[PDB]
This record gives structure tokens, C-alpha cells and sequence, in this order.
């Protein structure tokens, strides 16, 4: 009763168990490049490393 | 400017295709970042360095000489070291030392705790010990 | 911690750069950089989320 | 940074931070006759009943 | 801690007392000095237990 | 819940099954053998034994 699904970026920059991922060279990855969010630059650091 | 630096991560680190570049663009870190913006803020153009035998600095005993980071820069061999040189009063008498960019200390390492394996008896362990002594009395 | 102590950015002495290597240090501590910095490097980076 | 500018400051002979400061928890102490507890009072007089 | 900051001993701009005071506030710290007068000014006349 | 059996210095000095150490020459061994505090004193006792 008390699981709960994956529900926001939040949700994936803190957990390590499941990876994430964007096309190559387009426009999300251009986008998560120039984030200055906690979270998104957090994910891209992850997605880059 | 030369800026002298020790290879030790995070502070300083080669990039995944460090042999295919050259310059500062080799190196990564906390401290290439620190030396960035130290750079940006005072209006200096820097080139990275590596000291050559990778220590922090000490002196000597016999021949008193400074080795290190800190033998470079009492030797003129550079100009500013942006990297985990803790301040102390030895070095200190020999060279400037700014205020912490980072503070620390002395802590302790130890493994994260992990499941143990059940005991025998631990099917005793939802009540205390007390408990199950009264309920024989 | 069981004791105290600081890394700083070492100059020769005598030299013109300290003061404003000095004081470009303070800017960063005050401006939050160095925090930010800390938390890119040992966080964002890190591989146990 | 301020400060920093007008007088000479010595090493920092003592760190701190801004912290939070909380109430203490106050201690449980369970009630001689807390194994009620599960079940509200008019359950136990309308059981009797 | 949200932040970190320090105290030190302040001297006039130019002072002669200004590296003095530095070696012995650093000495002191390598000592255990201080860290003997914070434990106790703290907790060696702490109050509570 | 996981409880980890050490959560300070003090715990490390009373308790006996969980060993401790440092590198064989550095800043770490040199205050611990310098250390005239009473429980970094007892844990320096322990190390060199």
C-alpha cells in the first residue's frame, strides 16, 4: 500500500536504480545543458557522467 | 600567471579525452572551477599546473628546503596555488595564506550498516526480555 | 568533526595577489559559490544519489 | 567581506553556520494502561454492555 | 549548517600586532587550545547533564 | 530500521570491538598523539597498543 511510481523529474534525479536518457544531439539535451535547476542540472551532470 | 595545483579528485582531474586536449581544457574539478572564478574576479589570464612531485609541501629536515606546492611558490615558480592546502602555521610563516574556501576536520569512516543475518532466537524479539521473565513469574 | 582546520589559496609573500585573491575568496564564500561548487562536485557527481 | 576591507582579520579561530533550533522532543512515557489504547474508551464500556 | 562562517581577531589595517596575532591564533589551534576553551566554556560548565 | 553502532568519538573511546586507525604518518596521528584531551588521549592510548 504504501508504493508509489515515479511521478516527476524529482523522483528520477534522486533515485540511482533506474536510468534516463534523451535523443542525442536535439533539443532536449540542449535544454538540459543550459538548465540552471537543482534538479535538471543534476540530471544532466548524471546523464553526461 | 601560473596557477600550481595538485592532481587529487575531486579538486583537480583529467577530462575522459584528456590526451586529445591541451592547456586548461585538459583538467577538471572543484578547484580548476575555484581557480576560474578567482580568476574572473581579480582579471587574470592563468595556466594550470601540476606539481611535479605531487605533494602538498613540507620542509626538509636536513636540507630545509620546501617542496610541494609550497616549495613553488617559495621559489617563484608560481604565482598561486588553488588546491586542498590546509593552513598551518609552518607553511604559513613561509607564504599568504587567504581565508577557508573550504572548512573540515578530523571524522570517522565507517562501513553503511547492513541486514544482519537473524539470530537463532530472535523470534523473542518483539517483546523485551523483561517481558517474557514476568510472564514465567 | 574532532578538530578544525581550513584549506586556503596560497600566494608568495609579499605578492600582489593576495589581497585580491583574499578578497575574491570572500565574494565567492558570501555570493554562495563555493557551496555551490561543493555540491556539484561531491553530490551532483556523486554516484549513490 | 565588508569587514575584510577596512580591518585585518586573523584566521578564523572558531567555525559556525546557521543552524535550527527545535523544542526537544519530550520523552514518551507510556501509561500504566496504554494496552487500551488501540480501542477508544466508549468501545470498552459498550463491549462491557 | 546552511552556511559556513568564522571568527577571528580583528587588528587596524597596516598594525604590527596583525601577523603576531595570526601566528598565535594559528599556534593556539594547532595546539588544541581553543578547542579546550570551547569544550570548556560550553559543556565542561554546561548546565545540562 | 538500520542503527549504526558508532555515532561520535566517545562511542569509538568506551566501546572495544570496533577498531580504528589512521595512515601511519600524517596530520591525523600527529594530533591524535598530541591530543591532551581526555578521550582523543584514551583513543591515541588504544591506537598505539
Amino acid at each position: 500500500r504504501m508504493v508509489s511510481p515515479i511521478e516527476s523529474a524529482e523522483d528520477l534525479a534522486k533515485q540511482t536504480e533506474i536510468a534516463y536518457g534523451t535523443l542525442d544531439s536535439g533539443s532536449t539535451k540542449e535544454f538540459f545543458r543550459r538548465s540552471k535547476i537543482a534538479v535538471y542540472e543534476k540530471m544532466w551532470s548524471y546523464m553526461k557522467s | 600567471i601560473v596557477v600550481t595545483t595538485i592532481l587529487e579528485s575531486p579538486y583537480v582531474m583529467y577530462k575522459k579525452n584528456h590526451e586529445q586536449l591541451e592547456g586548461n581544457e585538459r583538467y577538471e574539478g572543484y578547484c580548476v572551477d575555484l581557480a576560474y572564478e578567482i580568476a574572473k574576479h581579480v582579471g587574470i589570464k592563468y595556466k594550470l599546473s601540476i606539481v611535479g612531485d605531487g605533494k602538498y609541501g613540507a620542509r626538509d629536515p636536513e636540507t630545509k628546503i620546501w617542496n610541494g606546492m609550497v616549495g613553488e611558490l617559495v621559489y617563484g615558480r608560481a604565482d598561486i596555488a588553488v588546491a586542498p592546502l590546509t593552513i598551518t602555521l609552518v607553511r604559513e610563516e613561509v607564504i599568504d595564506f587567504s581565508k577557508p574556501f573550504m572548512s573540515l576536520g578530523i571524522s570517522i569512516m565507517i562501513k553503511k550498516p547492513q541486514k544482519s543475518k537473524p539470530g537463532v532466537f530472535s523470534f523473542l524479539d518483539p517483546l523485551a526480555y523483561e517481558i517474557w521473565m514476568c510472564i514465567v513469574f | 568533526n574532532l578538530d578544525s582546520k581550513g584549506y586556503g589559496v596560497a600566494t608568495p609573500k609579499g605578492s600582489a595577489l593576495g589581497t585580491p585573491v583574499n578578497l575574491a575568496v570572500l565574494k565567492l564564500s558570501e555570493q554562495g559559490i563555493l557551496d555551490k561548487l561543493k555540491n556539484k562536485w561531491w553530490y551532483d557527481k556523486g554516484e549513490c544519489g
